[PDB]
């Protein structure tokens, strides 16, 4: 039990977790664009001309 | 997503369907008139309006 000093290292391992991204790199999902406003079917002329 | 003010100026947000490029944009806005306010939200066809007629109904909305 001495506590000698030793020799400088080699190197470093570095351990860390990994993202996985299996999922991401997919194709986009955006959210779906909402439709222009069309014509209601079934519009007739109610007002007709008096006399 | 909820992202912070520091953190949209390094995002690629997209306002319609048809701006999102793969690669470039990261995220989406939930509907291209979020960027109004409740109150300015209630002024009828405000992209056709001159701005300070905007600023103005919003205003005179509360009035």
């Amino acid at each position: 039990g001495g506590l000698t000093c030793a020799s400088a290292p080699q190197g470093t391992l570095r351990i860390l977790e990994g993202p996985q991204q299996s999922l991401s790199g997919s194709p986009l999902q955006p959210i779906p664009a909402s439709p222009p406003p069309q014509i209601p079917p079934g519009l007739r002329p109610r007002f007709c001309a008096f006399g | 997503e909820l992202i912070g003010t520091m953190e949209q100026i390094f995002m690629n947000v997209a306002i319609f369907e048809d701006e999102v490029f793969a690669g470039v944009t990261t995220h989406q806005e939930l509907f291209p008139h979020s960027l109004l306010s409740v109150i300015a939200n209630f002024i009828p066809f405000s992209d056709h309006n001159q701005s300070p007629r905007n600023m103005y109904q919003c205003q005179m909305g509360k009035q």
